[PDB]
């Protein structure tokens, strides 16, 4: 079994549960429910190079959860940093994100992530995106609603940790139903 | 740009296997796919890519798969029964509901699905497809 530690890091109401939901069910959770502490869900891709999984650690952004998210860190191989693009509070708190997680676990692959694209107009420009360029991060525009991108986290991380940057996912393997 | 060290002894390429070569199409045309939530009372998402109705060359036997776009993870897999009827939703040409025992999440669970194709062209197709499946059984 070839697995991943991710934690997943950003404000609350960004759309962190949504992302995960949706890669989970394909479902597209219209509410905001906080997270209390850390939900951790698994994730299966197939690739050229066989199973992986990514054990995501969707961790509440809200202040008061600072300390135990950092016990969440431990161990971690890797993050998404995310935003909410129509909400400009959230990109300016993403340096504390990154912050957070490189005290923690200096040297991990880490994506920033403008979730919510799908919205007619940004209330945060492309162009005032800049903070993956300051630190080296890969970035994503994304939207957990309209499916936009939303494998990019996944497929570049896994590249990182698997090593291998053509690694491509590949049609899970369609097993023999009930009868 | 950046390097980083990959935490995990690299894998072998292995051939790619789909679960589909001892079969052939007889329908594959993306559409979108719902999940009715008992429990919520609510249609939900389920996926977005190609569905495809397929018959095993030895055994006969038909299903219904699809895949989901870009992340390539199972969204519906079941066997097509005699039994399953397709119900157009009200005032639209372009849906159909019904009722399956689905494996897609690798577990057997009965669902009740609606699925949504772009033009009605699309659709009919689908269930003309879907309905011809179902010709066999009997006589
Ligand atoms: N328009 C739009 N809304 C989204 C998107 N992703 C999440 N949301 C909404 O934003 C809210 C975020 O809730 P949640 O995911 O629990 O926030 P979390 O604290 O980051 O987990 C939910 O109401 C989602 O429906 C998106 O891509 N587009
Ligand atoms: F309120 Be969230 F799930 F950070």
């Amino acid at each position: 079994q070839v697995q991943f530690k991710l934690v997943l890091v950003g404000d609350g109401g960004t759309g962190k549960t949504t992302f995960v939901k949706r890669h989970l069910t394909g479902e597209f959770e219209k509410k905001y429910v906080a997270t209390l502490g850390v939900e951790v869900h698994p994730l299966v891709f197939h690739t050229n190079r066989g199973p992986i999984k990514f054990n995501v650690w969707d961790t509440a952004g809200q202040e008061k959860f600072g300390g135990l998210r950092d016990g969440y860190y431990i161990q971690a191989q890797c993050a998404i940093i995310m935003f909410d693009v129509t909400s400009r509070v959230t990109y300016k708190n993403v340096p504390n994100w990154h912050r957070d997680l490189v005290r923690v676990c200096e040297n991990i692959p880490i994506v920033l992530c403008g979730n919510k694209v799908d919205i007619k107009d940004r209330k945060v420009k492309a162009k005032s995106i800049v903070f993956h360029r300051k630190k080296n991060l890969q970035y994503y525009d994304i939207s957990a609603k309209s499916n936009y991108n939303f494998e990019k986290p996944f497929l570049w991380l896994a590249r990182k940790l698997i090593g291998d940057p053509n690694l491509e996912f590949v049609a899970m393997p369609a097993l023999a139903p009930p009868e | 740009g950046p390097h980083f060290e990959p935490v995990v002894p690299l894998p072998d390429k292995i051939e790619v296997k789909t679960g589909e070569e001892d079969e052939e199409e007889f329908f594959c045309n993306r559409a979108k796919l719902f999940r009715f939530d008992v429990e919520s009372k609510e249609w939900k998402e389920r996926g977005i890519g190609n569905v495809k109705i397929l018959r095993h060359k030895t055994s006969g036997k038909i299903r219904l798969l699809m895949r989901r776009e870009q992340v390539l993870k199972i969204c519906a897999n079941h066997y097509i029964s005699p039994d399953m009827k397709l119900t157009p939703n009200a005032g639209s040409d372009r849906s159909f509901v019904w009722h399956a025992l689905d494996y897609a999440d690798e577990l057997p669970k009965p669902e009740q699905l609606a699925i949504r194709f772009k033009t009605p062209e699309e659709a009919a197709l689908f269930k003309c497809k879907f309905e011809e499946a179902q010709s066999i059984l009997k006589a």
